[PDB]
């Protein structure tokens, strides 16, 4: 999920502007649903994944919000101490506590049901036991008993009209979100939110602590510990799920890491590279970042170096020079299905071996599986979520950084042989695959294009479509599952602010019985394809110009 | 009036709320959405508590426990029991105005009845306020801020430590799992402020 906010010293005909991708896979119907409050001290705009009451994109004419994943880590395994005698307890503080149980039935259509139990400890709830140690582990979250009050926190903080007043909300949205603030005035800001537990000294919070008392959790930091900064120096706020700050540690999970390469840094050479820049220009981040390999900028110095003196004959030579005059903006042809230039295909093939011969190598099986993707893996329907760096190449990226690196190289992932020797073998088998399937001549290679689909399943695997409602896109771009740009004060306007956004494919999922599609069921999906958008109303004067129709309801609770 | 809920909808089919209280307000939202979205919010629901397999069966029975093992319902009602009634007049009111288009719905099932229930063989069911707040803890909270890998990271040293021996296994799994990386791009420029907790790297607790 990326988001950009750009502040009074950096916008160009508006005194702030927000753009916000939130990245959670592609579905019909649609992830947000658009909606419009106005009453009881609510008067909002925009949209919001499954109608939450709250909206996590819009504005209510005075300040404008969005939010990115956060990534930190708010959860902790604990390994719980059980007794082969005395079952269903658990050590704890020098006693054996009895946990919490409940069971449950699960019925099933066309089956029999099937029933289990649940068990809970004092740090949550038991996800896998190990009878042999006799340990349970126990998953504790940082937000646990505090989830409807970050609902809440989520609608409030739509009333605000100052950071004093935001903040405030945002000190009780308890799980680990980034969110963003623009208002009227040109002022923006930004809070990684949410719940961080108060560990005790010495805790490594990347792996398991025993559940028995002395590990325990001391409480949960105050909100003055959440990295959050106000009106910065440079002007803007980015956010690609990277880093919200020095020295922050992220989630503790195996294939996530906050390191020198990161995708959001293709964000960042576009915000620096204008003085100022217009709504229009903000807009146009989006494509460009949705069409960038992000492996092209971190490995092309490694690839030059190594073939320098190398002969113009050489093949692993050429498959450089063809990447040296690549901006690494995918394309698709005048057929709808290959990219116009092969250098995403390079850099896969190249990558792979790259890991198999370093990151893999080094880690035992089966961990080493972990390590191998190159980050391009996908399927004929395309990938099911935004493209990053992969685990492997984060790590390769430090490897080849040497002693620029501050990651201590335990292991010498080259084992011993010279960069360029590695470097150089892998862009042989890189070359080796791909003449082999295309040819020699690498200017005719027509290499196949990622598409994207918004599917019929939701996120869990679950039919919330039937299975013809799925649509096809033949350009997979990188970028947020509705966008959403805000403007305030715009100097070519007399209004405010000025906001839009794109809900595709609609903002109706409704198929009459009969099979007579809702006329809003799809009139968004040619939008979001060409990188257009729509306006959101928010004044009465503009929701009634711009009317369809009208239902009045009479009802007393 | 007191009374009154407005629904304007625009050139694309988005629902503006006019009311003048609170319940009033969430009802509208509410009521739209099972205008739009009435197939789509029924199975989040299901996805949510794991009572897919009651509809779709058998291939759906390691889904739902899978879903009911990671939450703990009691606790989810008993914060609900403890909002104000201003607070619980959103709830209440969004789940209410849901039931008003869900009654018209099941009362005239040959036009309003999304095809789709037809399909699969089901009607939709009254939700409550327990069930809207479920819609964001599973797709949310229980989904989008519950990462952990930290057994699996415990086997990965494990094996590390058996292959490179006790210290060198703890630096290799430093060099792959970094706690913290000093280069990587913050939000934050270092100028405006760093964080200023320190944390164990050692594994400490064993
Ligand atoms: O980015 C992700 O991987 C998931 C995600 C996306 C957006 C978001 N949000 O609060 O906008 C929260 C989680
Ligand atoms: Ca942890």
């Amino acid at each position: 999920s990326n988001m950009w906010v750009i502040g009074k010293s950096k916008a160009q005909d508006a005194k702030a502007i927000m753009v916000n991708g939130p990245q959670f896979g592609w579905y019909a119907p649609a992830y947000t649903y658009g909606i419009g409050l106005h009453g009881a001290g609510y008067d909002v705009t925009g949209n919001t994944p499954f109608a939450y009451p709250g909206l996590v994109f819009g504005h209510n004419g005075v300040i404008s919000w969005g939010s990115t994943a956060g990534f930190g880590d708010d959860v902790d395994i604990f390994a719980e101490r059980l007794s082969a005698e005395k079952p269903g307890y658990y050590l704890h503080n020098g006693k054996w506590v009895k946990m919490l149980s409940r069971e449950e039935t699960i019925t099933v259509k066309n089956g029999q049901a099937e029933t289990f139990t649940v068990w809970r400890t004092v740090h949550g709830n038991i996800l896998q036991t190990d009878q042999t140690t006799q340990t349970a582990y126990a998953k504790s979250r940082a937000w646990d008993g505090k989830e409807v009050a970050s609902l809440l926190a989520w609608t409030h903080q739509m009333k605000a009209k100052n950071w004093q007043q935001w903040t405030q909300q945002a000190a009780k949205q308890a799980l680990t979100i980034n969110w963003y603030y623009a208002d009227v005035n040109g002022n923006i800001g930004y809070v990684h939110t949410g719940a961080y537990p108060d560990r005790q000294s010495g805790h490594d919070p990347r792996l398991p602590v025993p559940g028995t008392g002395k590990w325990d959790w001391k409480g949960l930091l105050p909100f003055e510990m959440n990295p959050k900064v106000y009106n910065p120096q440079s002007g803007y706020i980015a956010n690609w799920n990277n880093s919200p700050q020095k020295d922050y540690p992220a989630s503790d999970l195996f294939a996530f890491l906050w390191g020198g390469a990161d995708r959001v840094t293709e964000i960042d050479r576009l915000l620096e590279q204008k003085p100022r820049l217009t709504a229009d220009q903000a807009w146009d981040v989006i494509r460009q970042t949705s069409r960038q390999d992000l492996n092209l900028r971190l490995f092309l110095p490694t690839l030059q170096a190594a073939t320098s003196g190398l002969t113009q004959s050489d093949p692993r030579r050429q498959l450089v020079e063809t990447l040296t005059r690549w901006d690494g903006i995918n394309l698709l042809n005048d057929d709808g299905k290959t990219w116009q230039q092969p250098g995403s295909a390079i850099l896969n093939v190249w990558l792979t071996s790259m890991l198999k011969r370093t990151v893999v190598a080094a880690v035992p099986m089966p961990f080493d599986k972990w390590y191998s993707a190159s980050g391009y893996e996908t399927t004929q329907d395309g990938p099911t979520g935004s493209l990053n760096i992969s685990v492997g190449a984060k790590i390769l990226y430090e490897a080849v950084q040497g002693d620029k690196s501050p990651i201590p190289q335990a292991v010498d992932l080259f084992a011993g042989k010279p960069q360029q020797e590695v470097v150089l073998a892998a862009l042989e088998d890189t070359w080796e695959t791909l003449s082999k399937r295309y040819g020699n001549n690498v200017s005719n290679w027509k290499t196949p294009a990622m598409a994207l689909t918004f599917r019929a399943n939701n996120f869990f695997g679950v039919p919330q479509a039937a299975a013809e409602e799925t649509r096809h896109q033949a350009e997979y771009q990188n970028r947020g599952t509705e966008n959403d740009m805000i403007v305030f004060s715009p100097t070519t306007s007399d209004r405010p602010v000025l906001a839009w956004d794109v809900v595709a494919p609609g903002q109706s999922g409704f198929i009459a019985p009969d099979g007579t599609v809702d006329k809003h069921y799809e009139d968004q999906l040619k939008m979001y394809e060409n990188f257009g958008r729509k306006s959101l109303w928010l004044t009465k004067q503009d929701v009634e110009a711009h009317k369809e129709s009208q239902e009045v309801l009479h009802v007393q609770r | 009036s007191s009374s009154e809920i407005k629904i304007v909808r625009d050139e694309y089919g988005m629902p503006h709320i006019y009311a003048n209280d609170t319940w009033h307000l969430f009802y509208g939202y509410g009521y739209v959405v099972a205008q739009d979205r009435l197939f789509q919010m029924e199975m989040a629901r299901r996805s949510t508590q794991g009572t897919v397999a009651e509809v779709l069966g058998k291939d759906f029975v390691k889904f739902d426990k899978d879903i009911r093992r990671n939450y703990w319902p009691d606790a989810i009602r008993a914060q609900i029991a403890a909002l104000s009634p201003e607070d619980m007049s959103i709830l209440q009111g969004y789940a209410d105005g849901m039931n008003a288009w869900i009654d018209k719905v099941n009362t005239n099932p040959e036009t309003l009845l999304p095809k789709q229930f037809n399909t699969f063989g089901f009607t939709p069911k009254r939700w409550e306020p327990f069930d809207v707040a479920m819609i964001f803890v599973g797709t949310m909270a229980n989904r989008f801020s519950d990462s952990t890998s930290e057994i699996d990271n415990l086997a990965l040293l494990t094996a590390l430590k058996d292959k490179y021996g006790v210290s060198q296994g703890m630096a290799v799994f430093n060099q792959l799992k970094w706690l913290v990386n000093p280069s990587a791009p913050t939000t934050i420029a270092v100028q405006e402020s760093n964080y200023p907790l320190k944390f164990n790297q050692q594994n400490s607790q064993t």
